[PDB]
């Protein structure tokens, strides 16, 4: 089989310039075409450029030019991206893509890489604030209930949220991480026996290991 | 590097070939391609076969006298074959 | 420059044949846009299907065909799998550049679908005592993994201030999705009454409290 | 008929080493037919072989449009000399 191994995710501020890497194998590496395709969460999938290995020659996107700049390494059997003059506009998941054909251009994609995940911002690093929410008062809860914590105002990810320090394991809901304004905000829900709350106590875990945080909040039911 | 039948392509080298004539004094390039050519053939269609030829010509010295079929037989098959890798 | 659509999401039957649509703004999409198909399975995973001429990525099922139905590009799935479940991914050749489309999501069902179990939370006394309130609407249980979420202060639609993660899977192949408004202080004592409307399918759940 | 139609394709601004236009400014797409007529002078030495065809080449160009499929004009016009289009 072949692989594409990609760089791992870098984290950098603005201003700045950095390499994604993506390492082939299983293929002779002169004989197919690698393209650069960018997965932003705002924007849809965007082509960048594509580079031969044999000529060295590359076509770039007209959106990207000067943006992006296609390198290679035959000796490693390596296709490289470099971006330059980073903003926060690129932040993203970026794939390297083969073309499909052998010492020839065929215009379709074979295999892809991993991905590699580019952020970057200007941000600090800010422990998590985490709040608490407790079930609405007006409604019909025969069965069971419903309650969660709010992990708001983190950076880096990733933060993570247990219940009962491990005790409540089954029923977890933990949702993706949104970007609110420079910094990132998740909610994680448990659902457990209306039987067992709040007779028993459900405390609520986060861990944040990029700012060595490990704050505790217990869950108060509300009038 | 396979397209030459009878070479194999070494080294390729780029350099500069300016000279001066009665003229004046020209720029000039200079592309050079070096070639081998196959031994393997050569090798194993005329170097062995005859090296081996030569040894069974002296296993007629290690044959009787009175053995006349064997020594001449011998040693025309051995001259003959031998004009044969010649030609 | 020039925009490639798809269809938001589609839904089919183990078995069954569906067909996903690519249509291009500049007009008909021709030969020489040389659609391409691509797949993308969820953590980021992604696969060539169909591409060029007639060019196909190798170990693709022959269930999978590339056509030019009508005036777009097409992608037909005979006898679909539940391991066909993905987004699928068209990418059209403008020869300058590559132009992908908006993706189809689409679904093959394992299981009944399911209506999504919704529930609203008010923002806590700690976190609306300083700087923005929050309200939280978590949407669990639904299958296919499509909702659409609106907001609704005093009866109002609410055109800013929301926002809502991407559908995710869940253990039993179920999916689940949050969403957030994010408010000022003073702004949500002032308001009468909130709601969350989470549509699926094709009915409408609604969540909605006071103070 | 057919020289009448030719003068007046040319009478306008027209310019052979201008590419046509296009609906939507993409490429022009030609269609290639081929025909081969004989394969001969294999040379395995030279590593070459000499072929005899037809090529057949097919492209729009709408600045050459004469005309409408339903008027009594006919549907193609051969292309006398002293004239030349893009190709
Ligand atoms: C080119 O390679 C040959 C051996 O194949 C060597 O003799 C020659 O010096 C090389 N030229 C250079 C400049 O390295």
């Amino acid at each position: 089989e072949v692989q594409l191994q990609q760089s791992g995710p870098e984290l950098v501020r603005p201003g700045a310039s950095m390499k994604i890497s993506c390492k082939a194998s299983g293929y002779s590496f002169t004989g197919y075409t690698m393209n650069w395709v960018k997965q932003s969460h705002g924007k849809n999938l965007e082509w960048i450029g594509l580079i031969n290995p044999y000529n060295g020659g590359t076509s770039y996107n007209q959106k990207f030019k000067g943006k992006a700049t296609l390198t290679v390494d035959k000796s490693s059997s390596t296709a490289y991206m470099e971006l330059l003059s980073l903003t926060s506009e690129d932040s993203a998941v970026y794939y390297c893509a083969r073309d499909g054909d052998y010492y020839r251009y065929g215009r379709y994609f074979d295999y892809w890489g991993q991905g590699t995940t580019l952020t970057v911002s200007s941000a600090k690093t800010t422990p998590p604030s985490v709040y608490p929410l407790a079930p609405g008062s007006a409604a019909q809860t025969n069965s069971m209930v419903t309650l969660g914590c709010l992990v708001k105002g983190y950076f880096p990810e990733p933060v993570t949220v247990t219940w009962n320090s491990g005790s409540l394991s089954s029923g977890v809901h933990t949702f993706p991480a949104v970007l609110q304004s420079d910094l990132y905000t998740l909610s994680s829900s448990v659902t457990v026996p209306s039987s067992t709350w709040p007779s028993e106590t459900v405390t609520c875990n986060v861990a944040h290991p990029a700012s060595s945080t490990k704050v505790d909040k217990k869950i108060v039911p509300r009038d | 590097s396979s397209s030459l039948p009878s070479f194999q392509l070494t080294n390729t080298s780029t350099t500069y070939c300016t000279s001066v004539t009665n003229t004046g004094i020209y720029s000039c390039l200079r592309t050079t391609i070096q070639l081998k050519r196959e031994f393997s053939f050569y090798l194993l269609q005329l170097y062995i076969p005859s090296c081996m030829l030569v040894i069974v010509s002296w296993v007629s010295f290690w044959f009787d006298r009175t053995a006349i079929p064997a020594r001449v037989t011998l040693g025309v098959t051995t001259l003959l074959t031998m004009t044969a890798q010649s030609a | 420059q020039a925009v490639v659509t798809q269809e938001s999401a589609l839904t089919t039957s183990p078995g069954e044949t569906v067909t996903l649509t690519c249509r291009s703004s500049t007009g008909a999409v021709t030969t020489i846009n040389f659609a391409n198909w691509v797949q993308e399975k969820p953590d980021h995973l992604f696969t060539g299907l169909i591409g060029g001429i007639n060019n196909r990525a190798p170990g693709v099922p022959a269930r999978f065909s590339g056509s030019l139905i009508g005036d777009k590009a097409a992608l037909t799935i005979t006898g679909a799998q539940t391991e066909d479940e993905a987004i699928y991914f068209c990418a059209l050749w403008y020869s300058n550049h590559w132009v992908f489309g908006g993706g189809t999501k689409l679904t093959v069902l394992g299981q009944p679908k399911s209506s999504p179990s919704v529930t609203l939370f008010p923002p806590s006394s700690e976190e609306l005592e300083t700087n923005k309130a929050t309200l939280v609407c978590t949407i669990t249980d639904f299958y296919p993994g499509v909702v659409t979420v609106d907001w609704k202060v005093d009866g109002t639609p609410v055109t800013q201030g929301m926002e809502t993660t991407q559908p995710s899977k869940q253990s039993n192949n179920k999916y689940m999705a949050s969403s957030y408004l994010t408010l000022t202080a003073r702004a949500w004592e002032r308001h009468s009454s909130y709601s969350c409307q989470v549509t699926h399918e094709g009915h409408t759940v609604e969540k909605s409290l006071s103070r | 008929s057919d020289s009448k139609i030719l003068a007046h394709l040319f009478t306008s601004g027209y310019d052979f080493r201008v590419r046509p236009p296009t609906d939507n400014g993409g490429p022009v797409v030609v269609s290639v037919n081929m025909l081969l007529r004989t394969i001969s002078k294999i040379d395995v030495v030279n590593m070459e072989y000499s072929a005899q065809l037809t090529l057949r080449e097919s492209w729009i160009d709408k600045r050459l449009s004469y005309g409408v499929k339903g008027d009594g004009q006919p549907d193609f016009v051969i292309l006398t000399v002293g004239h030349q289009i893009w190709m």
